[PDB]
Parts: C-alpha cells; structure tokens; sequence
C-alpha cells in the first residue's frame, strides 16, 4: 500500500536513478540479484520498503521504476551493469536517436514515437499496486529528453492518473558541467509546460553540488558519479519516510502539506549535512547541533540562492540516524537566535521535524564518509526565485536575437511558445514577490 | 549506432578524403586489409560511426569516391589502404569537368549524379540510425565544386531530416590551379549557404601561409597542405569517433554551433604546429587557424575546443576559463556559455598532447570578402563567361550568387555589431 | 447538510474530470499544430529544391540551343 513509482528520464535522470536504486539496496539489504535475506515474507508483503520494491515468487525485490531515454547508450549501461538482474527488460525503454538537446524533439518529433510505449509500461507497474500514491520523476532541465519528453510525460500522466501526486527531482543547469548552449531555452520551456502538472519539485543546481564536492570532499574535478552519489543521499533522505518506518517518522506528504502554500509555489529548497570526507570523519564526530547548524549555511544548499534576501514560508528538518528529539529541540533553539530566519507574516514560524532511526549508508569505495547521523532540510523560501531569475536572464539574452530558435521552429514549434513560456516565468517571479509581501 | 556516410568528389576531395581515412584507421587500429589490431577498447566502442563490419570481422569505411575523371581515384585505389574501400563504391566519370562549375552542376555532373545517388542509397538503406552525410571537396574546381553542391541538393531531397556536413576547400591565388576559381567558389558558396548544416572552411591560403611562415618550406607541396587537413579533420571528428558526452553526433554539434541557419561556416584551428597553458594559447592564435581570418577582427558566436591526449583536465578547465575572461570583448554577450571544451584521452599519432579549435566567428567574413573581391574584379569585365554560358547558364545565376554572398557578409557584420544590455 | 455534502464531492469529481479534459485537449491541439508545422517546413524545403531541378532543366535546354 502507498506505492511510489519512479520514472527516470534522459541521461541525467537515468544515471541518478542508478545511484538512488543502488543506495536503496544498500539501505535495505537488497543484493544485486534482488534477493533480500532479511525479508521473511517470500513473494510479497506490505513492509515499508515495498512502497519502492515489488516482489516476485523467487524472492527477487524489483524496483517500481521505469527508465526512459531516446538513445540506448546510457540505459545499455544499466542493462549490462552491476544491478542488471534487479530490473526486468520491460522497465528499460530506449529509442534510437535522441532529442539532440532540443526540447521540440523530446516533446514532439522523437517523443511521440515512444510515449505510448512508456505509458503502457508505467500502466503495468501501476496495475501491481494495491494503492498507488504517485510518481517521482527524475530528469534534467537542460537535455532535450529531460525537458521535452518529461513535459510530454507529465501531461500524459495528468490525463491517465487524474490529480494523483507527481513529484520532481530536476537538475538545474550549470555551466561547469553543461552539455548544450540552448539549456536556458529547454529549461524555461519544460518548467512552463510542467508547472500545472507537478505537485512538488526538488531542484538540484549542478553548480551547488559541484562546489560541495570540490570543497567538502576535496575532488579537483568532480564527475557525474561524484554528483549523483551526493544527490542520491538527498533523495534517500526525502524518500526515507516512505521506505522506512518509526515512531518519529513523519511522512513526506505531511511535509508536503506545509511546503506548498499555493499550487505554483511548489519548489522547496533542499540543504543536506554532513558532507565530509573519510579523513575528516576519522577525526571528529558531528553532533545533532553541528549538522543542524550546517543546514543554514548557504554553501550546503542544493540550489544557489540567498535565503537572507527572501522570506520563509516553511522549514522542515528530516533527520536520519542517531538522533533524538531532545537534541533537535536544543539545536533548533540555538539556531533560532544565532541565525535570523524571517518568515512571511501569514505563516507559522515553527520547524517541522522528522526522525528516521535507520542510519545513513554510503556506497563502498565512494568519497562520502559514513556518519552516524544526517539531516536534510526542506524549506520553502522566496529566495529560490533567484534561480529562476538567473535562468530567465540567459533565456532573454539569446531570445532577443532569436539565437538558435530556428532549431526549435524547424521541428514544429512557434515563437509564441517561447514568449508564452517566458511570460509564465515572469508571472512565477511575480508570484514569489507577492507571497513575501507583508499583509495589510 | 549513429552512422555517418562519407562522400569525396573531385581531385581535392578524394585526396584529403584518402588521408582522412588513413589517419583515423590508424587511430582506430585498422590495417589496409580492414583488420583491427589495437590495444584500447575505446577504438571500437564507436567504430561503426565511420565503418561497416563485413564477413571475417573486417571494417570497411562507409565512404563513396566520386569524380568526373578517373585519374585521381585510380591512385587512391593504388595507394595505401586502397584495399580497405568497397570497390563498388567507386563512382567513375570519363569526361571531367574541366574545372568548370557549370559542367559539374549541370552538364557532366548531372549525367553521373544518379549513379552516385544509387550507391549513397545503398549505404544509407543499411544504416541502423543514419546521422547524415560528410562531404570532402574543393570549391575552386569543377567536379567537387559543381557536382558536389549538386550532390548536396539531390541528397537533401531524399534525406531532408539528416545533417549535411562538408569539408570545403577555399581557393587562393597562392596555390591557384586555374584562373576561374573565384567563379566556382562564389557559385558553390551560394549553394552551401542554403543546403548544408555545417561547413568547415579549409582555406588553402591559410594552409600555404602555415606551410610557409610557421613551418618553413617556401615550396609547399599538396602533401604538406593535406597533412594539415588530415590533422584538422581528425581533430574535429574526435568527438564523433570516441566515447564522449559533448558534441557526440552531428546534430548536437550543429545545434550548439549554429545560432542562425545561414551562419554555419566554421574556422578550424589546430595546435601544436608543451603544456596545457601553452596549448590553449596557441589554439586561439590567429596563426593557427586553417582559415585566412583573424578572430581579433570579429566576434565569436560559438566555439568548440577539443583537447586530445593525457593532461590535467582541471588545468584545462582553468585555462579555457582564463582565455574567455581575458578576451571577453571578443565573445558575443547575448550567447552565454558559448565555448564548449571536450577531452579525449586518446592522443593522435606522434603527439603527446594536441588541441583542436572549431570557431564560428564573424571574422570569417574576411574569407568571403577575399573571394568576392576576386569575383567582382573578374565579373566587372565578364571574363571567362563563355565557359559557363556555353553550358546554358545565364548572367542572372552569376549576379545572384554574388548578391547572395554579399548578403552573407552583411549578415555576419549585423551580428558582430549586435549588443545586449 | 446531506445535500451540501453531495454538492462538495460532486464538485471535486467535476474538478478532476475537467482538469483531465483540458489537459487532454490542450495536448491534442499542441501535437496536431506541431505536426502540421513540421510538415509545412519540410514541404517548403523540398519545394525549394524542386525549383532547383526545374532551373537545372532550363539550363540544359538553354545550352541545347546550338542552332
Ligand atoms: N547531476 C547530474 N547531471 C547530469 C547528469 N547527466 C547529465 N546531466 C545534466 O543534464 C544536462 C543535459 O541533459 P541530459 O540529461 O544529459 O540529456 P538528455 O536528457 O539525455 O537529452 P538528449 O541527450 O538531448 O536526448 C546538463 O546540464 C548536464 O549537466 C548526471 O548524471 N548527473
Ligand atoms: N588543400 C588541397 N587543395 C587542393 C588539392 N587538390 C586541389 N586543391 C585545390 O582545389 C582547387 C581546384 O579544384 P580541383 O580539385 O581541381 O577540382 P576538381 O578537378 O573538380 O576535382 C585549387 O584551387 C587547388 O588549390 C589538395 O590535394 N589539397
Ligand atoms: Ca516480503
Ligand atoms: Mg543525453
Ligand atoms: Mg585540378
């Protein structure tokens, strides 16, 4: 009951899915062949981890996941990789030629050739659910598939699954590791098209994660493997309430009630701690007070923005590991003085706390050290609009000369779709200003 | 995976195309008998982009050799790797174009164009996922210039949703074969503007100047010029031939390099001709450009840079970021993050480190001004027009192609002077 | 109170049904408008090359005029 289906779209979404499902297996004790020796109910059950893993008669625990990419290169690595036995072939869907960094090809030209097959496979996962809760969609903003095909899919999911909840883990583009010059275009187009079809979207700025790896893990030039393993820790913290259970385990939908005050204001800011190397972890243990304090350091945010320049509409602390409420309340009491945390006047100022006792784990051989306690903060701050603003400014620079627009128009799009999408962003920026203004 | 069909037409086309297939077969470890004898699995990961696999695990280049006279293609079949080519892919003419565009585009070439299309159709019909077409030719001759541009248009009719990529050779009086070369080039440039997605401008003036000023020769042969072309053609296709994320196929390269459809003529550059800073600085130097243009006389719309070899990829990021900041005024502001950097751990033969520069600069107008000035000085007197009007052409086709080229230069100047803020 | 309770649940049903309906028709209009647009661009491209072949025929017939 309360199953969640994960959908990984494009290279970024697929490769992040690999990190998450590898980490899930390590957290739950699932082997690469899907066997789970601790699970005494063979062939089924309603344990908390069954929200993400179905069970076969032979005792294999199968991710409730679909991988989709318009090119086979990336998913072929899943097919021949370490966890190849974890998935059935029907969950790994590949095209022939990709969207070539073009939203129009991901949403229209190439996308319409595979959308029905993808929905058919999603439907086969939903039919195995006793009470499907919703979807988690992993994708990039910048890719032609991560943007164009995700928009088409979210639109089709609204039709085939009503207002069933759809959550996003979206990769915000950064020049340090970017693929295409037209990434601002694909980002605005998909944010506009998906806006009314997404209940909640956790953005991840590749530059934020990139700088966290350089600074905290001492990686000269981080790779996608470095970034995705860190990203998987945030995703694990967010879904741990669904996958695990406990007396102080607060469900994510309960946080979601506090995080989304208006339908369009559904982009929470994520901050994770501690991210430390094995060398530093060998020296010092980080307390509840220390990792909580790190949640309000802007260097630990998933998205580059200045929360001091905005106002808070929600603040959630998701703890995992060796953590008890007495420590949390004391640490929050400290933070509520040394740090100035301004709320909008129409919202209560308390912090919502959840604790998952299952200790965090790391991929063996990785760079993240295994710590005894971690925390993920989910806050709704108007400051996250700064990320939209930077992206909108790059869009405006290119669109003023219509640079590269012919690649989109040649695939059937119109200039109106660009201006309509940009206006939605301007209205969203205006929305974030309005919510932060004090009442009369 | 993603197959590219290669076509070479005329003297210059089949010559540089031969060296290209010689170089990359050496890089992928393929002998003249079409057998693999390499050490790295990266040589075969994307080998099918340029090669077919036949009986006995032989790798045959997906190349079609075209010419209106057999003399040039005969020495190709007799040269090294002449056995590696499919003998049926040789399409042979017996008349020649006489270095005349009208003969290549309308008369001699049009009689042979159908037989080329049949061979191209067979290579494309057995492709898992065709990328498009890669042409090597010259613009100053008759076959490669006239029939090449004709072959482009006829292929576009049958594959309108495929990428058309060409390696065009620009004529200069420093290595001039004939005197009517400004006529053939202007007519061909008019065709390349409308029917190709991306064109690498291989300027013989820049080749000779390098083979004279930098590499001291005074008497540079075609082999020394083509040696620069092979290293350049090997560099600009490294992203297509090895496992890479940036500009891995023709359409992604065109999407990231071409901001406006007509402005698709690139400035190739190569270095060296010892360290990552030195390698980066030479790569942007005007004296390392394979086109006779100075980028400090224009603006960069888009740039792609490929570092080959083993080096500090962190030092590469710091050096490519340093040159963008120090030379900020030479990059258009209204295109953010318009310089991409690729790294391939496999160096070319004979070099521990190399760098390949592909720039879309408005300074390319200097090359088009040079060809147009030689055209008008020759067209002001209606010189040698009987070669073309004898083949049925009208003076309208000459004046249009010239008017088309003058519009291209003014389009580059329009975006050179365009600002934001 | 019972009548209002049925009004609320039927309004919730009507809201979800209408959201699905609008989404389904906005998508069908987008895909059809895009398909026609792309076919029009390809048709205009191939027609432009069709003129190239007609002008090439004009050139060959013009040369054919020897006498
Ligand atoms: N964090 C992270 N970002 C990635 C990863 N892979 C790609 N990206 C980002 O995704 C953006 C490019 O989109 P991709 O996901 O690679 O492309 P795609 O979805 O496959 O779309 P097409 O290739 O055009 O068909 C760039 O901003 C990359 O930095 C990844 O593994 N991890
Ligand atoms: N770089 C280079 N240029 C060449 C080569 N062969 C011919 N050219 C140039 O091509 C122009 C003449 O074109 P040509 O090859 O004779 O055309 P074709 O006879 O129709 O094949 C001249 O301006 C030459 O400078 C070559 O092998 N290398
Ligand atoms: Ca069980
Ligand atoms: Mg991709
Ligand atoms: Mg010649």
């Amino acid at each position: 009951m309360r199953e969640c289906i994960s959908i990984h779209v494009g290279q970024a979404g697929v490769q992040i899915g690999n990190a998450c499902w590898e980490l899930y297996c390590l957290e739950h004790g699932i082997q690469p062949d899907g066997q789970m020796p601790s699970d005494k109910t063979i062939g089924g059950g309603d344990d908390s981890f069954n929200t993400f893993f179905s069970e076969t008669g032979a005792g294999k625990h199968v991710p409730r996941a679909v991988f989709v990419d318009l090119e086979p290169t990336v998913i072929d690595e899943v097919r021949t990789g370490t966890y190849r036995q974890l998935f059935h072939p029907e969950q790994l869907i590949t095209g022939k030629e990709d969207a070539a960094n073009n939203y129009a090809r991901g949403h229209y030209t190439i996308g319409k050739e595979i959308i029905d097959l993808v929905l058919d496979r999603i439907r086969k996962l939903a039919d195995q659910c006793t009470g499907l809760q919703g979807f988690l969609v992993f994708h990039s903003f910048g890719g032609g598939t991560g943007s164009g095909f995700t928009s088409l899919l979210m639109e089709r999911l609204s039709v085939d699954y009503g207002k069933k909840s759809k959550l996003e883990f979206s990769i915000y583009p950064a020049p340090q590791v970017s693929t295409a010059v037209v990434e601002p275009y694909n980002s605005i187009l998909t944010t506009h098209t998906t806006l009314e079809h997404s209940d909640c979207a956790f953005m991840v700025d590749n530059e934020a994660i990139y700088d966290i790896c350089r600074r905290n893990l001492d990686i000269e030039r981080p790779t996608y493997t470095n970034l995705n393993r860190l990203i998987s820790q945030i995703v694990s913290s967010i879904t741990a309430s669904l996958r695990f259970d406990g007396a102080l385990n607060v469900d994510l939908t309960e946080f979601q009630t506090n995080l989304v005050p208006y339908p369009r204001i559904h982009f929470p800011l994520a901050t994770y701690a501690p991210v430390i190397s094995a060398e530093k972890a060998y020296h010092e243990q980080l307390s509840v007070a220390e990792i909580t304090n790190a949640c309000f350091e802007p260097a630990n945010q998933m998205v580059k923005c200045d929360p001091r320049h905005g106002k808070y509409m929600a603040c959630c602390l998701l703890y995992r590991g060796d953590v008890v409420p007495k420590d949390v309340n004391a640490a929050i009491a400290t933070i509520k003085t040394k740090r100035s945390i301004q709320f909008v006047d129409w919202c209560p100022t308390g912090f919502k706390v959840g604790i998952n006792y299952q200790p965090p784990t790391v991929v063996p051989g990785g760079d993240l050290a295994k710590v005894q306690r971690a925390v993920c903060m989910l806050s709704n701050t108007t400051a996250i609009a700064e990320a939209w603003a930077r992206l909108d400014h790059k869009f405006d620079l290119m669109y003023a000369k219509r640079a590269f627009v012919h690649w989109y128009v040649g695939e059937g799009m119109e200039e109106g779709e660009f201006s309509e999408a940009r206006e939605d962003m301007a209205a969203l920026e205006k929305d974030y200003e309005e919510v932060g203004v004090d009442s009369v | 995976m993603r197959e590219i069909v290669h076509i070479q037409a005329g003297q210059c086309g089949n010559q540089i195309g031969a060296k290209f297939w010689e170089v990359i077969s050496d890089e992928h470890g393929i002998d003249p008998t079409g057998s693999y004898h390499g050490d790295s699995d990266l040589q075969l990961e994307r080998i099918n982009v340029y090669y077919n696999e036949a009986t006995g695990n032989k790798y045959v280049p997906r190349a079609i050799l075209v010419d209106l006279e057999p003399g040039t293609m005969d020495s190709v079949r007799s040269g090294p790797f002449g056995q590696i080519f499919r003998p049926d892919n040789f399409v042979f003419g017996q008349s020649g174009a006489g270095n005349n565009w009208a003969k290549g585009h309308y008369t001699e070439g049009a009689e042979l164009v159908d037989s080329v299309l049949d061979v191209v159709r067979k290579e494309s019909e057995s492709c898992d996922c065709l990328q498009g077409f890669q042409l090597t030719h010259s613009l100053g001759g008759g076959t490669g210039s006239g029939m090449g541009t004709l072959l482009i248009s006829k292929i576009r009719e049958e594959y309108p949703d495929r990428i058309m990529n060409t390696f065009s050779v620009m004529p200069s009086p420093k290595v001039s074969d004939t005197v009517v070369e400004p006529y053939n080039a202007t007519l061909s440039v008019h065709q390349l503007v409308e029917n190709t997605d991306e064109t690498y401008c291989i300027d013989n003036e820049a080749l000779y100047d390098i083979c004279f000023r930098t590499l001291k020769l005074t008497t540079p042969t075609y082999g020394d010029l083509n040696h620069l072309v092979s290293a350049t053609m090997s560099g600009v296709t490294t992203c297509l031939r090895f496992p890479g994320n940036l500009n891995a196929d023709l359409r992604k390269l065109a999407v990231n390099m071409v901001p406006f459809p007509r402005l698709h003529f690139f400035m190739p550059g190569f270095a060296p001709l010892l360290t990552v800073p030195e390698l980066t600085q030479q790569m942007f130097d005007s004296k390392n450009m394979m086109a006779a243009c100075d980028p400090r006389h224009g603006r960069y719309l888009t740039v792609a840079a490929i570092f080959r070899g083993r080096m500090s990829m962190k030092e590469v990021d710091e050096q490519m970021l340093n040159v963008q900041n120090k030379n900020s005024s030479y990059f258009v502001e209204w295109i953010p993050n318009n310089v991409k950097t690729a790294v391939c751990d496999i160096p070319p033969r004979g070099l521990k480190m190399s760098a390949t520069f592909i720039g879309n600069s408005t300074a390319i107008q200097e090359l088009f001004k040079r060809i147009s000035e030689q055209f008008t000085a020759m067209f002001r007197r209606k010189a040698f027009l009987h070669w073309y009007t004898g083949e049925g052409m009208d003076e309208m086709e000459f004046t249009e192609a010239e008017s088309n080229m003058n519009d291209l230069v003014s389009e580059y100047q329009q975006y050179q002077d365009a600002t934001a803020d | 109170k019972r009548e209002h309770e049925r009004e609320v649940i039927q309004k919730a049903i009507e809201e979800n049904n209408n959201f699905i309906k609008m989404a389904k028709e906005k998508l069908a209009q987008k895909m059809e408008s895009n398909k026609e647009n792309r076919e029009a661009h390809l048709a205009a491209m191939l027609e432009r090359l069709q003129e190239k072949d007609k002008h090439a025929e004009e050139v060959r017939k013009n040369k054919e005029l020897k006498e």
